[PDB]
């Protein structure tokens, strides 16, 4: 009787008891996702107590199998997930230290309330009142105030938690064996045992460095064009060379471009292709959209869906008395079960939201046969990196024409493939360098290069260079801007949306190739390529088995990051950017200041 | 054409499992536990031979 033979009798059943109890969990909470009543929370508190308790269980007991003498690149990768002693290696005080901190950090920010000058009765919470105001608002006043109360009555609220959350985190992982929380994020990507793949934790920050630098021409064009539209708006607030002030970025934080482009437009009097008044008009509904949805899909091989699905799952707003949660969620809840909630509105964001749900259930779906602890994506970005990119080549002309919703009259003139392509730099490009900025600010507070002291002093350069935006009112240590997110109150690696960004253009390629599209990328349909089905299918089924770097081959034939078809998505957009850039100062000066 | 019924649990290891549930020795058993909300290719079938 061999070790492995030991490993594998043990997580055969640990396997088959998991999987049945993620599945009462999983039907626990979405009863009450689905119906929001007393007795569902009482029934998934007890289900979620439940599952750790045996996941914890089966962790101890699995402890004793030593890692070294595991065969098979297999047996070795379930007990890798399943050991994670993380921070049960400190003591029990440390631990409910620990969750005292997330529970104080999350409360905290939900709790998030900001009161208008002169009146202390009209308080606003972060929605739909501060949401709405630094989405659409322009005003500088409002703006400038919103954001300096948001990040003063939150920032010293959580700063003495960060120090203590950093400190007792890189305590944790120096008890893990791992150099910082940095590293315990990256570690996911982290590829051993394999030859001529092997994967290391400090080789991903050089390779983000370097596909940073190569995006870094496409970014500063558009910052540049993005500053002169906007100083025919705010002729007095914006330095012709100096950054662009922090509130007036299109919303709180700056993370999206998105909001200014209904005043970054350059033809204002060309309309975008939008349906939703023409399925308004032939009375379709959420069944008509899924039934179009599903022809979609069938178009390139992919096979049918059980009727499970369509039975269990509710996919239309119940209004009334029963609240539910809106959110778009799809549930795999395992043992061929599959469900997806949405609340349906007459709206074409709704039909290309569901381009993600339905793809992502496909790819669920697809690592089924694998063992319950390797059913997931090989990494974190091969989850929906398709099932993003289907719903964005759904967004094409020619399909839209195809399927009735656009009338073939529509003539292709170039006017609009710059004006939808500057609309997808505004959700795509701007976001590349704050996201790269804050990974590696988080990773140096975690490593402990950047000193107590000076975690905002050093906080304001990247600001001005990697993203070039510079604060309106000058900030002492006192307060704490970064903890204002969602990700850093949660405690989530924020290069998971940077990775996937990279991760769903470099498809492209491969998918249009195959599918023999000729003309622009964005302009590429997958529709009736069923070879580029079944190509993207065997990436789809290989689930957590097999290590990232060897999924990324079967796809584009690398074995690291590349960049080449981002700047192939907007080639045609550069060339441009480098015509009406001509008269003005591409990039910005990290002298100047607002405030002065 | 066997039919097993003895109810004695496996050893998967060197030391005797002495009748009691622990490392190495687990109940053969299972139970299938059925819901309405299986799939296709999990739901019950009765088979007949
Ligand atoms: C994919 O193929 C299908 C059928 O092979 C196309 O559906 C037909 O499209 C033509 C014009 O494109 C229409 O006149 C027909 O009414 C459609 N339905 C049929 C023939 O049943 C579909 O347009 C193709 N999609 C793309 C993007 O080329
Ligand atoms: C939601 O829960 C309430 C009480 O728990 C129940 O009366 C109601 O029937 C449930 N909704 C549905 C659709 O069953
Ligand atoms: C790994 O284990 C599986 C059993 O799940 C076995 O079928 C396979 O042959 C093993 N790999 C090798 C290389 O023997
Ligand atoms: C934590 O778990 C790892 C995983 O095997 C183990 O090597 C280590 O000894 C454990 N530490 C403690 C304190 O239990
Ligand atoms: C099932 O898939 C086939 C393709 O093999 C397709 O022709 C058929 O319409 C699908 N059934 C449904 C109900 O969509
Ligand atoms: C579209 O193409 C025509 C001819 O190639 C050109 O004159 C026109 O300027 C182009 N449109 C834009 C917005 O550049
Ligand atoms: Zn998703």
């Amino acid at each position: 009787s061999t070790i492995e033979e030991q490993a594998k009798t043990f997580l055969d059943k640990f396997n088959h008891e998991a999987e049945d109890l993620f599945y009462q969990s999983s039907l626990a909470s979405w009863n009450y996702n689905t119906n929001i009543t007393e007795e569902n929370v009482q029934n998934m508190n007890n289900a979620g107590d439940k599952w750790s308790a045996f996941l914890k269980e089966q962790s101890t007991l699995a402890q004793m199998y030593p890692l070294q003498e595991i065969q098979n690149l297999t047996v070795k990768l379930q007990l890798q997930a399943l050991q994670q002693n993380g921070s049960s290696v400190l003591s029990e005080d440390k631990s409910k230290r620990l969750n005292t901190i997330l529970n104080t950090m999350s409360t905290i920010y939900s709790t998030g309330k900001v009161c208008n000058p002169d009146n202390p009765q009209e308080c606003l919470l972060l929605e739909p009142g501060l949401n709405e105001i630094m989405a659409n608002s322009l005003d500088y006043n409002e703006r400038l105030w919103a954001w300096e109360s948001w990040r003063s009555e939150v920032g010293k609220q959580l700063r003495p938690l960060y120090e203590e959350y950093v400190v007792l985190k890189n305590e944790m992982a120096r008890a893990n064996h791992y150099e910082d929380y940095g590293d315990y994020w990256r570690g996911d990507y982290e590829v051993n045992g394999v030859d001529g793949y092997d994967y290391s934790r400090g080789q991903l920050i050089e390779d983000v460095e370097h596909t940073f630098e190569e995006i870094k021409p496409l970014y500063e064009h558009l910052h540049a064009y993005v500053r002169a539209k906007l100083m025919n708006a705010y002729p007095s607030y914006i330095s012709p060379i100096g950054c662009l002030p922090a509130h007036l970025l299109g919303d709180m934080w700056g993370r999206f471009w998105t909001n200014l482009y209904s005043l970054t437009v350059p033809f204002g009097q060309k309309p975008n292709i939008d349906v939703t008044d023409a399925m308004v008009d032939q009375a379709w509904d959420a069944q008509r959209i899924f039934k179009e949805a599903e022809k979609f899909f069938v178009s390139v091989g992919l096979p049918n869906m059980t009727q499970g699905f369509w039975e269990n799952s509710m996919l239309t707003d119940p209004g009334n008395v029963q609240k539910a949660v809106c959110h778009p969620t799809a549930w795999d809840l395992g043992k061929g079960d599959f469900r997806i909630l949405m609340c349906t509105k007459v709206t074409m964001d709704d039909f290309l939201t569901a381009h993600h749900e339905m793809g992502h259930i496909q790819y669920d779906m697809a690592y089924a046969a694998q063992p319950f602890l390797l059913r997931n994506g090989a990494n974190e970005g091969f989850h929906e990196a398709v099932g993003e990119i289907m719903s964005l080549s759904a967004a094409t002309p020619k399909h839209l024409k195809s399927i009735g919703l656009l009338s073939p009259d529509f003539q292709e003139d170039n006017e609009t493939e710059i004006n939808f392509l500057l609309k997808q730099a505004l959700t795509i490009v701007g976001t590349l360098p704050f996201t790269y900025m804050l990974e590696k600010w988080r990773w140096m507070v975690f490593k402990g290069e950047i000193p107590k002291d000076q975690w905002m002093k050093k906080w304001w350069e990247m600001k001005r260079e990697i993203v070039g935006v510079v604060e309106p009112v000058p900030h002492d240590e006192t307060y704490c801007d970064p903890a204002s997110l969602f990700h850093v109150s949660n405690d989530y690696s924020f290069i998971r949306y940077y990775t996937r960004t990279l991760y769903q253009f470099q498809f492209q390629e491969a998918l249009c190739q195959a599918a023999k599209h000729e003309g622009p990328l964005h302009k590429c349909d997958i529709s009736n390529s069923t070879e580029a089905g079944q190509k993207l299918f065997n990436m789809l089924r290989l689930g957590k088995s097999e290590p990232w770097t060897l999924a990324l081959e079967n796809v584009v034939g690398a074995k690291n990051m590349n960049v080449r078809p981002l700047l192939n998505y907007f080639e045609p957009l550069f060339t441009w950017l480098k015509d009406q850039n001509k008269n003005s100062f591409v990039g910005w000066s990290t002298d100047w200041s607002p405030y002065a | 054409f066997e039919r097993d019924i003895s109810t004695e649990i496996y050893q998967a290891g060197n030391k005797p499992c002495n009748g009691v549930a622990g490392f190495n020795c687990y109940f053969p058993l299972r139970s299938y536990s059925f819901r309405p909300t299986y799939g296709v290719g999990h739901q019950p079938y009765r088979v007949v031979v």
